[PDB]
């Protein structure tokens, strides 16, 4: 019934020292029924990364929409979009459906190519921006993620330390949520290299 | 229409050690967006080296604790001052809760103490009396924020030993009372930051063979 | 319905209109809402006619049995019996009763008992659907220790206005005077009070 | 929840998962869904946890009073009917129960009674109850034979819970196994689904869709 | 309609769809083919609300056939599945949404690979080795999880499909009157007339 | 009523010339001189304030206009046409950019939008 | 199950160094109608306790009679009824709290919020709350209804925790209460200017103040406020 | 949320807390609730967070265009009129509750706006879930002819009452002071009375704790030459 | 439960009852005997709400068996059917009514006649040559109206019953997993183990 | 809310309380409900604050545009514009407006426009939740062709009673006097009117 908890799944994003990290589970379901263990929720447009939780049809639709919009942006601007600018674009796009919204919980993550500043942001379904320094959480285990992130997180973590923190935050949150799990992916993002790691977790 | 139930907020946490047990709970009491009291004790010493808390609707919580304390008193009268073991107390509480199966005590009950072999024990109850011995159990408003953290830091879930890469789990080493209290305090500090109904103060009751000891700690009052 | 009771120097006077409606139809245009529970203890009835009649009849029974054993009851005692019935059966009653009586010791007394079943001793009381429109008038014009003629004019003018604005109220203005002298009934017709 | 029980040559296998949920929130991964009524009788837990715990514990008290009075082991039929008659009195009040009363006696042999809070009482050879029942039934139906060994039967029950634990979101945590013989039930351990899944995947070659 | 299954094997895609059509009290037909050929190497089965199912399927068929003529070229199964998803995603926020779930089984002639796509009425697309809609998966997925291998032959896939249908016929309360099975491979689409 | 001119008033002549555009450029040629110079650390734009009358307050007539906080414009030709273009240029910087990206458009893209408006007046009915 | 008819609004209270203060206005509202202006909602029990009641007035009168009856009953066969075995605030509260919870459990509540303020035998301050649900709690400051939202914030600025109680004098505490009553008069649409205030001190005993009024009100600035935006005249 | 506005001698001040919540969960512990409509016209918002942000950006955008068109500095009455007519049109479905304050050539102004389109004038105002706690303080300490320093003290104290006593409000106090004939000064995190205490333990994991299945480099760069 | 049929022929009564027991989503059993022997020459089949059906049937069985012992005498089918009707008529105005429909097939040893009684949960009794409960009659009565004769043999009755079951298996959406058939005659009650 | 408008010898006076409530919370205790649509045409607002402000603003626009073309509008014209908005949009409005104005030709005039959108020209008008309690008082005490001082006392005493009984009304009593002399604002504080 509730569109934001039909398909399930989670996204979390964290800032570190000269780096950001964004991670998601791989589950797609029809309520109790597990349907897919390969449904990735993190996409990227150039060097800007976007995680999207919520109703899966809207996750897919919005990914296609922001690919559409960032491609035209690049052709006209003659440069790739930045995380700060993209965040405003995500907000504008969600609010234009104010009285018929996409049932999603987007999460922007990336490093500004000019300033080198790590950036993360979150949104509600309607476009309200949450620009936190520390971390952003989203999905059916957001409470669990808030609890994990609040205790595990400390500022200025190195990329390889940040990986462990966000991975453990995601994994243990997903294990306390029926509609999340079935595999996980973690992106470690630096100014000019990105490493993607698939995590091993319980498959129930 | 008259609604006989209410939500008084609050969060409680029971952890069973090797030869000890702790039952912690915040001292804040609320309705809706208002604070009733910054210090309203929620975890109680019920005698016979048993500690108890009934979190949720405070009136039902107080009623249940009162009735259980009364049950301990009458257990002594009827059975020659015999000590009520934690397992016997747990079964007794099931019958108190299930007695109101069709008009439940709207609470999540946790008791803590020592079993008959001297080992740490925590029992967890649902509103209608289903129960189970558990090693670790958070209850109430911020339970969803605390339990995943405890799975990770107490039971070492999803943690493996470096070098092996997912082949060898981190060994389940025993935690001391000082180590548990750190995890309790950090759990409530984190819960206070991210949950509006949690704050003001943290009161911990520690149960050992020597008796029941109390510890109080300040929490953020916003 | 428009009802009131007013204490004055010589005792107390109860006043009421005579309209009873079923929706917009006037079922009875000459209703007597001033009813006797004891010789010099009367009441004004508002709300459910079935409920207030049933209550009044029970009170009259109680005060009759009281008198047989313990002699004449106080106005306070009568109000207490009304309250006990209205309060304990509040879920199944729609009754708004004003109790008025005359002792020689206490003189004129007025008690009002609204829907809840609470009791309020007052110098004067107003109640019924039409009372809303005369709270301002009654508060400005009431004085303590008025004469009989002044109190009759006060009640007449008050209920006249209540009747004028409240469609649920109307007909004749009935009054009952309670003093040491005895019990006097009064009636005032439309042609008299409308021109005031 | 996923619970099953089936009759075979060597008696009865009982297998259950261990997950408890309140909505999407996983309240517990270490819940006991087999009630040890007495040393000879077992009962499964599905629907209302308190209702099953309370009344099957109560059933054990009634079974004890029976064999004290009658100086004889209560039959699985009589035990199951005490429970079904009780819940039938409460019909309409809102009890939630779906259980298998399992036992092995001389006169009956290995017997399983499905008991319901609607008052239903069914004798049968194979039963699955819970949100993941359909998944467990598939593995059971395709692999079940009366002439299964105690070793293979235990594995079949374990593998069937695993099938449900994987697909059903409200099932998982761990698998509890029991083997019911005429001389009593025998516990066959707690098996974490996380560890069991990878073990079964590798050794059996199943779950090729999942990356390991 | 009720049950529609799909399984992608080594070199083909097999779609099984029930034959029953029930209008409340009576079974009006027991030989209904719940599928449409979108292109020579792409087949779409469907299940959902009455009227909507066939109306949608034929609308998609017409559009893919139109594309085939215009470009003198067959769209890849991936391209067709994306087109179908968008129509359903467009549909869900309409005045009256299409209440239709589909499986798209196709053989990509460019990549020389079979492909199975599962799309529900909301526009939820997933590429799978085997798939189902409605309650069908609840009975069959445990068997498919166990026996399935990506290097299965067409004959082995049919045997595993028979086991799934047998489990459905045993444990489902509804009589779906058996299934029509169709195979999609490099040579095109053909029907298994005996099943 | 109704705008019954739904056809182009600018059209190709046999020689390939677009007459109305050429004539518009002729009007620009008659206009007062304005210029622009780009430096390494800035840009300057300038023009003469040709006062139509000494009684007129030339301060009120602004030939140089702010379009965004970081973009400015100056013109040569018909003043009224400029004034409305500035109004449209200011609005389009918000509607087609700032309200989407939360920041002001870069010079080249705002110029592109202004150019589009001028192109449309060269082809529209 | 019922609905409240004639109602009383906020009751406010706080602890100070030697005792407790409690206050409540003299209004009995009938919905939006300000029907009864002479309703006493502070009811003293003995010389050491004051029970402040808000909510349904008919239920208040019932509770008032229970307490009056409690004093009578305590005096029966009790030579120390005016000494060692006199009624304590803690006894009076626990009795009411039992009744409130029993009544809610029968789905027929006394539709009230009650604050029991008093001083115990040993000189300890007693201040505890109970309501129609049987919910109970204690705090250095307690208030019902609107008082909870507007009075508590102001009273908590004086006594923010337990350690502030010995530092707070009766003059400071009374000043804070009187100011809170003014604030409630400004902002609660179901309040009146007239109120009662009771002080229970361990030395000077029970001081009951009737017919108090809200004074020193600020209204002069209203003359300058014109229109709802653009209007100048 | 707790937001307040206070008039003083030569201007007006607005303040707000910094807690944004998702039901009982705190989403952002340092949210910025003080929004800019124009350089010297600021406002604080409560209710639906997206609506308050969106409606102030829209009116702020139209105010800027209007300012350029008229060659005049924007007025608070213009922001007020444009906000209320917009909110009224949507009949409360845009859940924006605003306190608008600012200075302009006419003088210093303070208004409140409700979601249905009604507006109010006042010397002191408060909005949000902690408005009753804040208004209690304002009603206790406000007076005519406040100085700049007194108004900042009063405003921040009113926000604190909300922070401590209202569960929907918390963390820090933001302030913005708008004085006549001066630049408006935005005081981000004016007060910080809710810093988290140091934790009892560090939860930094040993490297290699997490089990990994696959690794790969992601190609964020464009298609390459040669 | 679902389908229960009855047919009274020349010298016996034949009751056919479905074997399926469904719990919403799954078919828990496919061999359920929805009948109880009330006395040596009286059989009662039943269908209705879960729990109530068996509870009622066994309660009736116990009462008739009690009467048989007390009087050392078997009640006539008419007498049993009247007793059953009264219990159901008593039940319908109770706090929680028995939701049970029954067919009572019996052979009267005094009159040497077979008798079939149809009683619904309201206490609506009717003596019939052939009967059914629920939707079963909608499919079968047209066949029974056509073929039935009061002088049919037991073998002919079974053939007509097979035709009824075949029509049910064709047109009913639900899979009732076949039927258990029992014959009630002068010699008593016996089950037709192959059907 | 308690609002009224009263014609007298020299013109007309509008009166109003200053309380605005959201439930039982007083959102604004110093509200100005007397609002100007033209120089000497004002109105009293009751009902939805959003609706009555939106209406008043539109009327002020209409009368401003009217004045630019056709000169000063009549009080009748203003009432007509109010009516047209209230009547045509009755399904989406909760507005009860009293229109009061001063011409030299017509002198003081008062029009009341209740929920339905109907128009009623009266010597005086009362409206708002608090008006119910003073129908009796106002009817008994109103006279035509009163002086300025008498009319101010009449409005002050009337609204004083309305405020006393209506919890939704309160604060200060604002008044606006409309005569040939000009426009005069008056204010009366609690300490003044409560003791009356
Ligand atoms: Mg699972
Ligand atoms: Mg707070
Ligand atoms: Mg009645
Ligand atoms: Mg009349
Ligand atoms: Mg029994």
């Amino acid at each position: 019934s509730d569109p934001s908890s039909i398909n399930g799944g989670i996204v979390v994003a964290m800032t570190g020292k000269d780096c950001v990290a964004i991670a998601c589970d791989l589950r797609l379901g029809s309520q109790s029924l597990g349907v897919s263990n390969k449904f990735e929720k993190i996409f990227h447009y150039g060097h800007v990364f976007l995680g999207i939780t919520g109703l899966a049809t809207d996750v897919t639709t919005l990914n296609e929409m922001f690919r559409y919009k960032t491609n035209l942006y690049k052709l006209k601007e003659e440069r790739a979009i930045e995380p700060e600018t993209f965040t405003q674009l995500v907000s504008s796009s969600l609010y234009e459906r104010r009285f018929g919204p996409y049932f999603v919980g987007p999460v922007v993550a990336g490093i500004n190519s000019k300033s080198g500043k790590p950036f993360i942001a979150g949104f509600d379904l309607i476009g309200c921006i949450d620009e936190a320094k520390d971390f952003i959480v989203s999905g059916t285990a957001s409470d669990q993620l808030f609890g994990m992130c609040e205790s595990l997180y400390e500022p200025n973590l190195e990329p390889e330390d940040l990986f462990e923190t966000i991975s453990q935050a995601l994994l243990n949150a997903a294990d306390r949520d029926a509609l999340s799990g079935w595999g996980a992916v973690v992106y470690i993002i630096k100014k000019d290299e990105v490493v993607k790691r698939y995590l091993k977790m319980r498959q129930d | 229409q008259f609604n006989p139930y209410g939500d008084n907020g609050g969060t409680i946490l029971g952890i069973a050690g090797e030869d000890f047990a702790v039952l912690a709970g915040d001292t804040r009491n609320i309705t809706d967006y208002s604070i009733n009291s910054r210090y309203e004790p929620k975890v109680f010493d019920c005698g016979d080296n048993i500690v108890m808390s009934a979190n949720g609707f405070a009136a039902d919580g107080d009623a249940l604790v009162k009735r259980f304390k009364n049950s301990v008193k009458w257990y002594h009268f009827d059975h020659n001052d015999k000590k009520l073991s934690i397992n016997s107390a747990a079964r007794n509480i099931q019958h108190l809760l299930y007695g109101k199966r069709f008009f439940p005590y709207y609470v999540h009950t946790i008791i803590a103490g020592l079993d008959e072999d001297g080992k740490g024990a925590v029992y967890s109850f649902d509103p209608v009396g289903s129960y189970e011995r558990e090693q670790c159990r958070a209850g109430g408003a911020a339970a969803s924020l605390i339990m995943p953290f405890l799975d990770n830091q107490v039971n070492f879930k999803n943690q493996y030993e470096p070098g092996t890469n997912g082949k060898v789990k981190k060994p389940l080493k025993y935690l001391s009372v000082e180590e548990v209290i750190k995890l309790v305090r950090d759990s409530f500090t984190s819960a206070t930051e991210r949950h509006i109904q949690v704050g003001d103060g943290l009161e911990i009751l520690i149960v050992t063979k020597d008796g029941v000891r109390k510890e109080f700690y300040e929490l953020k009052r916003d | 319905t428009s009802i009131m009771a007013v204490t004055f120097k010589d005792g107390v006077i109860l006043g009421a209109d005579s309209r009873t409606t079923t929706g917009a139809y006037i079922a009875n245009r000459v209703t007597d809402k001033l009813t006797r529970v004891h010789d010099k203890i009367w009441c004004c009835r508002s709300g459910s006619a079935a409920d207030t009649q049933a209550i009044a009849d029970i009170v009259q029974y109680h005060l009759e049995l009281y008198t047989s054993q313990y002699g004449t009851p106080s106005t306070e005692t009568a109000a207490s019996v009304f309250k006990e019935l209205c309060y304990e059966n509040k879920d199944n009653l729609t009754a708004g009763i004003i109790v008025a009586g005359y002792d020689d010791k206490n003189k004129g007394e007025v008690y009002t008992i609204p829907l809840g079943g609470s009791v309020h001793k007052l110098p004067y009381a107003i109640a019924g659907s039409g009372s809303t429109f005369i709270y301002g008038y009654c508060d400005k014009n009431f004085r303590e220790n008025m004469s009989k003629e002044e109190t009759v004019d006060f009640i007449k003018h008050s209920l006249s206005q209540a009747i004028k604005w409240d469609g649920s109220s109307g007909g004749v203005i009935r009054m009952v005077v309670l003093t040491a002298a005895g019990v006097e009934r009064l009636i005032f017709y439309p042609d008299e009070y409308e021109q005031l | 929840t996923t619970t099953l029980a089936f009759r075979f040559q060597g008696g009865i296998i009982v297998a259950v998962d261990s997950r408890a949920t309140a909505g999407n929130w996983v309240a517990s991964q270490t819940v006991k869904k087999v009630i040890e009524i007495n040393p000879f009788l077992l009962g499964t837990i599905a629907g209302g946890a308190a209702d099953c715990q309370f009344w099957e514990t109560w059933l054990g008290s009634q079974c004890r009073l029976h064999e004290l009075r009658e100086k004889e082991r209560i039959s699985v039929a009589a035990a199951s009917k005490i429970l079904s008659n009780l819940v039938y009195q409460y019909k309409g009040a809102g009890l939630s129960m779906g259980t298998m009363i399992c036992g092995y006696t001389r006169k009956e042999g290995p017997t399983i009674y499905y008991v319901d809070s609607d008052g239903t009482r069914l004798k049968g050879d194979i039963f699955c109850v819970g949100s993941g029942q359909t998944f467990a039934y598939g593995v059971l139906d395709s692999n079940y034979k009366w002439d299964l060994s105690v070793e293979d039967a235990l594995y079949l029950g374990k593998r069937s819970i695993l099938a449900a634990a994987h697909r059903d979101a409200y099932s998982g945590g761990s698998v509890n196994l029991y083997h019911v013989t005429e001389d009593g039930w025998i516990y066959h351990g707690n098996h974490d689904v996380g560890e069991l899944f990878w073990k079964v995947k590798e050794e059996e070659g199943s779950f090729n869709n999942v990356i390991g | 309609m009720d049950i529609i299954l799909g399984i992608r094997v080594q070199d083909s895609v097999i779609l099984a769809s029930s034959k029953a059509v029930t209008r409340g009290i009576s079974v009006l037909k027991d030989s209904d083919d719940k599928t449409r050929q979108l292109s020579p190497h792409t087949l779409m089965s469907f299940a959902g609300e009455a009227g909507d199912t066939v109306q949608f399927a034929e609308y998609i068929q017409a559009n893919i056939q139109l594309y085939s003529i215009r470009e003198d070229y067959e769209l890849s199964p991936q391209a067709v599945s994306s087109f179908v998803r968008q129509e359903l995603a467009k549909s869900i926020r309409s005045r009256r949404p299409y209440q239709v779930n589909v499986l798209i089984g196709g053989y990509d002639k460019k990549k020389n690979k079979p492909e199975l796509y599962q799309i529900d009425y909301l526009g939820t697309k997933v590429e799978l080795p085997y798939g189902a809609h409605g309650y069908s998966g609840f009975y069959t997925f445990s068997l498919l999880d166990h026996h399935y291998r990506p290097d299965m032959t067409t004959e082995e896939g049919l045997d595993l499909l028979k086991l799934c249908v047998q489990e459905l016929e045993k444990r489902m309360p509804m009589d779906f009157k058996g299934v029509i099975v169709k195979i999609v491979d490099k040579d095109g689409i053909r029907q298994v007339d005996d099943f | 009523m109704t705008d019954r001119y739904s056809f182009s008033l600018t059209t190709f002549s046999p020689s390939g010339k677009l007459g109305q555009i050429d004539y518009a450029l002729t009007a620009v040629k008659q206009g007062v001189t304005s210029l622009g110079i780009k430096a390494t650390n800035g840009v300057v734009i300038a023009t003469e304030k040709k006062s139509s009358s000494p009684l007129a307050m030339s301060e009120t007539l602004s030939k140089v206009s702010l379009l965004t906080p970081d973009i400015g414009a100056v013109y040569s030709g018909m003043g009224p046409d400029y004034r409305v273009l500035v109004d449209k240029s200011r609005k389009v910087a918000h509607t087609s950019y700032k309200r989407i990206y939360g920041e002001y458009p870069p010079t080249k893209l705002l110029v592109s939008e202004v150019a589009k408006i001028m192109q449309e007046a060269t082809q529209s009915g | 199950t019922q609905q409240p008819i004639v109602t009383g609004t906020s009751v406010i209270s706080m602890k100070y160094d030697n005792g407790v203060i409690i206050a409540a206005d003299n209004l009995g509202s009938y919905g939006s109608l300000l029907r009864f202006n002479g309703v006493e909602r502070l009811i003293p029990v003995g010389d050491n306790t004051v029970v402040g009641i808000s909510g349904d007035i008919s239920d208040m009168q019932h509770i008032e009679r229970l307490l009056k009856d409690l004093v009578t009953e305590n005096a029966y066969d009790n030579p120390l009824a005016d000494a060692e075995e006199a009624l304590e605030p803690s006894y009076i509260f626990e009795y009411l709290a039992t009744v409130m919870y029993q009544r809610r459990s029968k789905m027929n509540p006394l539709w009230n919020a009650i604050i029991v303020a008093g001083v115990q035998s040993n000189g300890d301050q007693f201040l505890r709350y109970v309501n129609l649900l049987g919910v109970t709690y204690s705090s250095p400051t307690l208030a019902t209804g609107f008082g909870a939202h507007m009075a508590n914030p102001l009273l908590r600025k004086v006594v923010d925790r337990e350690s502030d109680i010995p530092k707070t004098t009766v003059q400071v505490a009374e000043e804070a209460i009187v100011n809170a009553m003014r604030v409630l008069y400004y902002r609660d649409a179901r309040s009146s200017r007239n109120f009662s205030l009771a002080i229970i001190d361990k030395n000077t005993g029970l001081t009951f103040k009737k017919n108090l009024q809200v004074e020193n009100m600020k209204w002069d600035f209203a003359k300058d406020i014109k229109g709802y935006g653009t209007q100048k005249i | 949320t707790t937001i307040v506005g206070v008039k003083f001698n030569n201007g007006v001040v607005i303040a707000a807390d910094t807690r944004s919540t998702q039901g009982p969960i705190v989403a952002d512990k340092n949210c910025a609730k003080l929004h800019r409509i124009s350089p010297k016209i600021w406002c604080a918002g409560a209710g639906t967070a997206a609506d308050t942000e969106a409606v102030t950006q829209l009116i702020g955008s139209n105010i800027e265009l209007h300012s350029l068109y008229t060659s005049r500095e924007p007025r608070v009455v213009s922001a007020l009129q444009m906000l209320k007519q917009h909110l009224f049109k949507y009949q409360g479905h845009i859940g924006a509750y605003l306190i608008v304050a600012g200075v302009d050539p006419t003088g210093s102004h303070l208004f409140s706006i409700h979601a249905h389109g009604s507006t109010d004038v006042g010397y002191y105002l408060s909005l949000g879930s902690g408005s009753l706690a804040a208004m209690a303080v304002l009603e206790s300490h406000w007076k005519q002819d406040l100085t700049k320093e007194e108004a900042i003290k009063l405003a921040s104290d009113a926000i604190q009452a909300g922070i401590w006593n209202d569960l929907g409000s918390g963390s820090n106090v933001d302030v913005c002071v708008m004085e006549i004939g001066k630049d408006a000064e935005y005081l981000r995190n004016y007060l910080t009375p809710n810093v988290r205490e140091e934790k009892q333990k560090s939860y930094k994991f040993p490297r290699g704790t997490t089990a990994v299945l696959k690794e790969s480099i992601v190609n964020i760069c464009d298609i390459q030459e040669e």
